[PDB]
């Protein structure tokens, strides 16, 4: 993440890491929304211009960790997937619209001090909390700068990191990019004059952007880290998938299988 | 269908439950109408 801090132990229990089986490499982050369900950005799985097109048997998920690397011995759980669901209207080609994806674990996970769901937002928690100026929190392992060229400082960080970012208002977003923004996307991060830095960066795609609800003291996944022109550029803002505006789809696919 | 921690979700075992407030949480909430 650019310009952020170490995470605390237990600070982000819904944080999954989408890991690649062979070879071992880290693909993105993701989030734990249930005992069996993990939510990520679609482009972490299907992105044609990059011959990144994965399927169950390629991904391996790892819940509950802090270190980017260390095995974390009776802390973190590796598991594997049963199926994958991409929003079937994902526009990878023009503007990454609708970058969402549901992934179904083969076997449900045991919650813990370190492993716990985040909540999906509801109408009235969307309305109150997604507003200009309000900060949210973004999480990830994932580069420390623009290693777009190899670069000026830290690399990829040893341990999960955090950052708090204010949401921006729509025109400012609309006007910072040539790319056509859509209603399924909000931005966030500082304004060149506001005098702070910090943003998601490559490796963070798919992770959650969360906020904390002052009405019930609960954590909420408001958005998924989706895209950006770069990392931390003055006067560019990061784009996040509006989870709430997509909620019915999330509902429909979990009310497919069960018990 | 469930099987879904929509239930005791968003509650971190190690903070809220344990009645604790992480290092920077305060900021989040402090921005909710500039006001905490
Ligand atoms: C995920 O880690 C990362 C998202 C990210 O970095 C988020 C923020 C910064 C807020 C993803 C990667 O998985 C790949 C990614 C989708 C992209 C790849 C190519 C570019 C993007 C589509 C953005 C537009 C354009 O960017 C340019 C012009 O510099 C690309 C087509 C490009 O570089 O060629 C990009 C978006 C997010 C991205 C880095």
């Amino acid at each position: 993440i650019v310009e952020g801090s170490d995470a605390e132990i237990g600070m982000s229990p819904w944080q999954v890491m989408l890991f690649r089986k062979s070879p071992q490499e880290l693909l993105c982050g993701a989030s734990l929304i249930s005992d069996r369900w993990v939510l990520t950005a679609a482009h972490c799985l299907l992105y044609p211009p990059w011959d990144k097109n994965f399927t169950e048997n390629d991904l391996l998920v790892r819940i509950g960790k802090h270190s980017r690397t260390r095995y974390e011995r009776n802390i973190e759980k590796i598991s594997m997937l049963e199926k994958i669901y991409i929003h079937p209207r994902y526009n990878w080609r023009e503007n990454l619209d609708r970058d969402i994806a549901l992934m179904k674990l083969k076997k449900p996970v045991a919650f813990s001090d370190y492993i716990h769901p985040v909540c999906l937002p509801d109408r009235e928690t969307a309305a109150s909390l997604l507003q200009a100026g309000y900060k949210g929190r973004v999480t990830g392992w994932g580069n420390l700068k623009e290693t777009w060229t190899a670069n000026v400082g830290k690399g990829q960080p040893s341990v999960l990191q955090v950052v708090n970012l204010p949401i921006v208002e729509r025109p400012v977003c609309k006007d910072s990019t040539r790319i056509r923004i859509t209603d399924n996307m909000f931005c966030a991060g500082y304004k060149p004059d506001e005098g702070k830095r910090g943003d998601a960066c490559e490796g963070d795609s798919g992770g959650p952007f969360v906020m904390k609800s002052p009405f019930n003291n609960r954590w909420y996944q408001m958005g998924i880290v989706s895209w950006g022109e770069g990392c931390d550029r003055d006067g560019k803002y990061g784009f996040y998938t509006h989870v709430f505006r997509l909620k019915k789809w999330i509902q429909k696919v979990i009310d497919q299988f069960g018990e | 269908t469930f099987g879904s921690g929509e239930a005791d979700c968003g509650l971190r075992p190690l903070f809220e439950k344990k009645s604790l407030e992480d290092k920077t949480e305060r900021e989040l909430l402090e921005s909710y109408i500039d006001g905490r």
